[PDB]
DNA sequence: GGAGGGGGGTGCTCTTAAAGGGGCAGGTCGC
DNA sequence: GCGACCTGCCCCTTTAAGAGCACCCCCCTCC
């Protein structure tokens, strides 16, 4: 039932994203731009704000302590499947990423970001967040920084 | 000089003539390793011989090389003849090193087997027999020095086994870079003396503990002002300068396998994988044949 | 000419619609429409049994050389080895001078894969198109010849001799030969575990070349009008054309300097196809793994848009005049890129470490989710 | 398949309608429609101003070898000279295996024209047509490769490389390289007045091949039947096929024995096409005259039917894997032809003294009223 | 032996149409459609009212050591114990040799659940189908018996008796007995919160068996041919046959090493039923929860496609010669899987931690969305 | 009957920040 | 003078959590 692939771009300014199908364009527009909403996490002290309704359900996982994912080898409990997937790399002993200058291999991009400091590369990076001038390379990284740090809360 | 290439050329020519006669009388088709289609034959001249033909030709000489009397050569004179062959190759433009090049590995194996169970001969009325192979012989033939990674690695073995008197293979193998130490120990008596030497503890198993005597338990090298090309301290310093930085500070092995590819302006010559035991023994078997080292170890152990 | 920014047909008094690439029929799979079949045919050409000769009673050196590239043939006299290669590339660029230079560079690249810095002689095959007006042939072939000769001059050799034949598609190529001593070249069979792979030129040249052809056709352009604009496509075309016309002489020099074990040229097939070819030659049990993939700017997205036509991610995209895939230890590779990037001898050019030499299998592979390093547009 | 006397498409699970020559647009001119333009282009690619170098203040031997073919390149080591040739052609014979032998013989023909008898290496180019059916390719191409390797074996050489490309027309060829001392090749510039030119193979293979291809279609065959009988083609076709698969190696050896002042290969441009080229490089003021053209059986009459498509009489009839043209002295020629006719080992063949040599302008010419000799086919 | 090559009926003078599995009415629910009722019957035959004996004014192990399997039955002499088990499975694999090995392994698996690594004697029940012809009986039964004896040999025991009876379906099974000291077997009644369950064999063997028998019925295959290719079914069937024909001697031996509290086997009733039976036995108030479900590659897709036939995600699919569900502490379990993968004795196999143990009411459940682990067909 | 739209909920790949264990490097007390 | 012990700070790796797209599932639909 997979429809043929076509590419359509959100003509709205500030969103140059191109989507895999015309189907997804309606969902993108509605859930991102047109649907302007604000919610508050029910937790007494969270004080966070999420415009989508999907995000809150994920956020509820953070405040609770329900761990439904168990590693095959060490029987350790995780809150999300992808966290487990990253954990399994320890047991299989695989290091996918690799620095392109000194050939230094790591397991996660967080390690690589640390290594890039040795091979000083922020000089050629152009993007940066307005608050604390983080000096990122790409754009969505600034959004991730604004999410984890400089959080939007009440 | 000490080493004569004409003798090696003559021996190779005689063997090649005999082998060609054998092949032609057998009249069995056999194809050369060259690009053009031709029946395999061992050139009566060394230089024209292909890379593979020299290896196979050189391997069989260890078993078929004859003399005018017809008696097989003794191991020492045979090694001398091979050194003469190498000198001849160097003189006429060939750059191959029959003792170190990877394409000549089998020749080294056969030579090691020939020289494995050799012993000095007291057959002459004199109680000491002077081996034909000499220190100046290897120096002239570019076996020893800083020319190539393999020759330098062999040079360290030559000086290590002469001064530290590590005749046994195990004594060398137990050696490690951490154990070897270099101390200037500059003497104020002579201004700007700049004395330098490397010391190594000797494996003398005695009940008593502690350092009884500094000199008795240790062997120290010394600078050679007669030629800077021969100073063991200089070669050792140059050895470390051409080794990976990671290995320095390691106590596992001292000798590192040469890199198969090197250039005159290459910062590094050696890998991080220590030479194999078989290669260590093959290198040692050849070094002991030298006359200077032989008499030096004969005096040391006796005393 | 080199100085002129581009070849303008009007200036040479040719029809404006004239395009050199018109004569060829470009395909998504490149000139290598069959991959396995052409690979088997190439193996059959080099397939030889009598050369074993009882292995010459030992670990005899292979007359085939790499087996798949730059065969080395020992000579009867002098103890020398003849090292020659051949490669033919159809026109894929609109500037005949640059295309001839690209053909010469592609022909010479195979020698540089074995550290043969200097070349002795080069031959030239100059195919002439049947469907080419007599007047056009007199304005393009001189330019292609001049580019070939200039590239040969830049490589320290002179193009003497050759052959000229008529074919429906223009065929450009030649033979580069060198009579060198054993220490002059590097036999690619010494790879050991723990090494790293270095790429001297970015991937994705084929995509950049092909897309520039779509810039005029409105049917094909609309399929990617959203992913990639036109000015960036033109920039990628310029950079790929300039990249394909360099020479790997500096790569060979640093290869000798920095204790390289094995190397190969990424020409045709793909990076993965050539990596698999290289892995088979290794004496040890070493399997390559490629983690990164340098691709020209805005070329991975075009590959995604075009579906199975290109397939950059899987590494099966064909390349022309591609870089070297060296196998150096970690520290040497780290120093390798620094020296090549900013050398005193010549102009600077980047190099990336893309993989790690793993042990056991004698196979090549790309991780399921390789990282894409968008090469900056020479800024 | 070597022992098989002919090609049986039904024996390889192929429909009888399959013809190997079907994949090429065989024109009367053969490979190249023009000779003036092709000659000019070849001269352009064989010309380099920096090559002259004021003759190095002396009598430097040409670096282009013959000047037009089989370039000789001095080497750095031991005064050796690198002599290599390249030549590519398209299928003209239905038999696959015999086509490979013809292709191999064509490449080495240039090499044997310089006196070189033994070769070191020989790359090859396998152009597999995109129109070819997949099933046929897996069975037809191996026949060509095997035949080419067998011819290389006959030549005392091994094929240890090559390249495969896609091309509307099957393209076959290769490059042969020989590194030889100065006393192993003959520079063709010592011709002196009072000599005779010797052609070692019968002229007119292209006529037979083309007419045999026309055999099937009746539109053109109707008029050819008037001038010659059909049964002549079958034996003439076989003779042309076989004369294009025998190497000139024996003839090369006899040049050394018989003071061959110069030699060339008759291929592509025709007997008069190469007569002028061979003359232009002679350092002595000489001219060649062809008093006899030993045409193949009845092919001369067949050429009369088509006014210009073949043009044998004027001598500009393309030939493939043709014989040599040796300018021996008058006395030597007598024994040379006899020696090649009855060798000690055997397998002799006839050689014809096409003409003589006279002093004058550096040009070639076929007399206004040439005589024709109809070589007797062997059966 | 049939381990060297797959069982071919013709090799043993059997027709192509012959298949051993034809002698059983295979069904997706296993050899027991009303699993719940058979549990009641087994409880009825096990339960004995006199064994309580007023508790003997103390707390001592019961005759039915756990009330579900491997009764201990203490003896008189030397205070020893008599652990004895029985099991019967109808043929599920075409190969008779491997089928006999599977039956022996299933018979022995019950003892290994209690930690007993040695068997003094074993009996065999061999049933010959009525429908089987005489020519088949003397060709298949010897293979079955040879496989059974070979499996017994690997277990350090000997089959030294049994019984043979006629049956509509082939019935293959045995009975294993061991007389052991009180310290040689782990009584599976201990379990404390914080422990982690461990499985030694992947699930979904019944699905692989059923699918392999659907490759001959056109009606069934078309329903499932969409989701899985034939090669996947072949490799899954091979893996299941190899797994089902494997002894748990190593797991039983390691159980003592790593302080195992309780264990069982997954033969029949699925993973959930056996866990539920095990949970009731525990003295403490502990309930099991299973988060991971290792399944043979691609079998889960078939399981969900077929509908309410297997329900692996519900832990109800029956299994034959299944693994051990061992309850170990966290760090011991972490070490347990490491050692079983690469034992000192060699020939290791992977194991998984499929769940946790928590305070409850002596019950076992499976999370709503188990994380299906696709075990690859290693070697 | 139906393929297309609307509404909803979800897994997966990527990214970043926070937490944490290991190890290098001080200051203080004892011998 | 030399060492052991406590503690502080940095390095590098692993876990935790948000963003958004591609996807499926269900339902409805008027043509
Ligand atoms: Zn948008
Ligand atoms: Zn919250
Ligand atoms: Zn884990
Ligand atoms: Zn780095
Ligand atoms: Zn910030």
């Amino acid at each position: 039932k997979k429809p043929p692939i076509q590419y359509v771009r959100c003509e709205m300014e500030g969103c140059g994203t191109v989507l895999a199908h015309p189907r997804y364009l309606q969902h993108h527009i509605k859930y991102q731009h047109l649907l302007k909403k604000k919610y508050v996490c029910p937790h007494p002290s969270c004080g966070r704000l999420f415009r989508l309704q999907k995000q809150l359900l994920r956020h509820a996982k953070h405040h609770t302590d329900q761990r439904d994912y168990i590693c095959e080898y060490c029987a350790r409990a995780f809150k999300s499947s992808h966290n487990l997937a990253v954990h399994r790399m320890i047991h299989t002993g695989e290091k996918p990423l690799q620095c392109e200058i000194c050939g230094f291999t790591c397991r996660q991009k967080a390690s690589l970001n640390w290594h890039m400091k040795k091979h000083d590369a922020d000089s050629f990076y152009q993007f940066s967040c307005n608050i604390c001038g983080k000096k990122f390379e790409k754009k969505d990284s600034v959004v991730a920084h604004k999410a984890k740090s400089h959080p939007e809360v009440l | 000089n000490s080493l004569k290439p004409e003798e090696g050329l003559e021996v190779w020519k005689n063997w090649a003539q005999t082998k060609n006669a054998e092949l032609e009388k057998d009249a069995q088709n056999r194809l050369a390793p060259i690009g053009r289609r031709q029946l395999l034959r061992f050139q009566e001249d060394l230089i024209s011989s292909a890379v593979a033909e020299l290896n196979y030709g050189l391997c069989l000489m260890t078993r078929e090389a004859r003399n005018g009397e017809g008696e097989p050569y003794d191991p020492d004179v045979l090694y001398y003849i091979f050194l003469c062959i190498q000198k001849y190759l160097f003189e006429n433009g060939r750059v191959d090193d029959i003792f170190s090049d990877l394409y000549y590995v089998r020749f080294t194996e056969w030579l090691h087997e020939v020289l494995k169970d050799v012993q000095p001969r007291v057959t002459p009325l004199g109680y000491v027999l002077p081996s034909h192979v000499t220190e100046e012989m290897l120096w002239e033939c570019k076996q020893l020095g800083a020319h190539s990674p393999s020759t330098l690695l062999t040079t360290l073995m030559f000086f290590n086994t002469k001064y530290f008197l590590l005749k046994t293979v195990d004594q060398h193998m137990k050696l490690a870079f951490s154990k070897v130490l270099r101390q200037t120990k500059k003497n104020p008596s002579n201004p700007k003396d700049k004395s330098t030497s490397i010391r190594y503890l000797k494996a003398l198993g005695i009940h008593q503990t502690g350092q009884k005597v500094t000199d008795d338990m240790y062997a120290e090298q010394t600078e050679n002002p007669e030629n800077p090309l021969r100073c063991p301290i200089k070669l050792y310093d140059f050895y470390l300068f051409k080794c990976p930085q990671s290995v320095k500070g390691r106590n596992d092995t001292f000798y590192l396998t040469p890199e198969p590819v090197v250039a005159p302006n290459s910062p590094i010559w050696y890998s991080v994988q220590p030479i194999s035991r078989e290669q260590m023994g093959q290198m040692l078997t050849r070094i002991l044949v030298i006359r200077e080292i032989q008499e030096a170890i004969a005096v040391a152990n006796a005393s | 000419m080199s100085t002129r920014e581009s070849f303008n047909p009007e200036s040479y008094e040719l029809d404006k619609s004239f395009r050199l690439t018109r004569f060829t029929e470009l395909k998504g799979t490149g000139c290598k429409v069959p991959q396995d079949v052409l690979q088997k045919l190439l193996e059959s050409l080099q397939e030889n049994h009598f050369q074993e000769d009882e292995q010459f009673l030992g670990a005899v050196m292979p007359r085939l050389g790499i087996g798949m590239d730059t065969c080395v043939i020992p000579l009867r006299h002098g103890g020398l080895s003849l090292v020659q290669t051949t490669d033919y590339i159809y026109p894929i660029v609109d500037d005949p001078y640059m295309m001839g230079r690209i053909a010469c560079a592609n022909v010479l690249s195979d020698l540089y894969a074995m550290g043969v810095t200097e070349c002795d002689n080069m031959l030239m095959l100059l195919g002439v198109s049947n469907k080419m007006t007599d007047r056009e042939r007199d304005k393009v072939m001189p330019l292609i010849i001049q580019g070939f000769k200039d590239a040969a001059e830049e490589a320290g050799t002179s193009v003497t001799g050759g052959q000229t034949v008529l074919n429906p598609w223009i065929v450009l190529g030649g033979v580069a030969t060198t009579v060198c001593q054993p220490n002059e070249f590097i036999m690619p069979d010494n790879a050991v575990p723990g090494d790293v792979l270095v790429l001297t030129k970015p991937l994705g040249t084929q995509v950049a070349v092909a897309v520039h052809q779509w810039l005029d056709i409105p049917e094909k352009w609309n399929k990617i009008k959203l992913v990639v604009t036109q000015e960036d496509v033109e920039l990628a075309y310029q950079e790929a054309m300039m990249n394909m016309a360099r020479l790997n002489r500096t790569a060979a020099g640093l290869m000798h300097t920095f204790n390289a074990h094995a190397a190969t040229d990424i020409t045709g097939f793909g990076i993965l196809g050539h990596a698999q070819n290289l892995a088979k030659q290794q004496r040890n049990e070493v399997s390559f793994v490629i983690h990164n993939l340098p691709v020209l700017a805005k070329m991975a997205a075009v590959s995604k848009a075009c579906g199975n036509m290109f397939g950059l991610m899987h590494g099966t995209c064909p390349e022309t005049s591609g870089g070297l895939l060296i196998c150096l230890p970690r520290e040497q590779a780290a120093r390798f890129c620094a020296e090549i990037k900013s050398p005193k001898y010549g102009e600077g050019h980047q190099a990336w470490i893309i993989g790690i030499v793993e042990k056991g299998n004698r196979t090549a592979r790309i991780i399921d989710k390789p990282r894409i390093i968008e090469v900056a547009p020479q800024v």
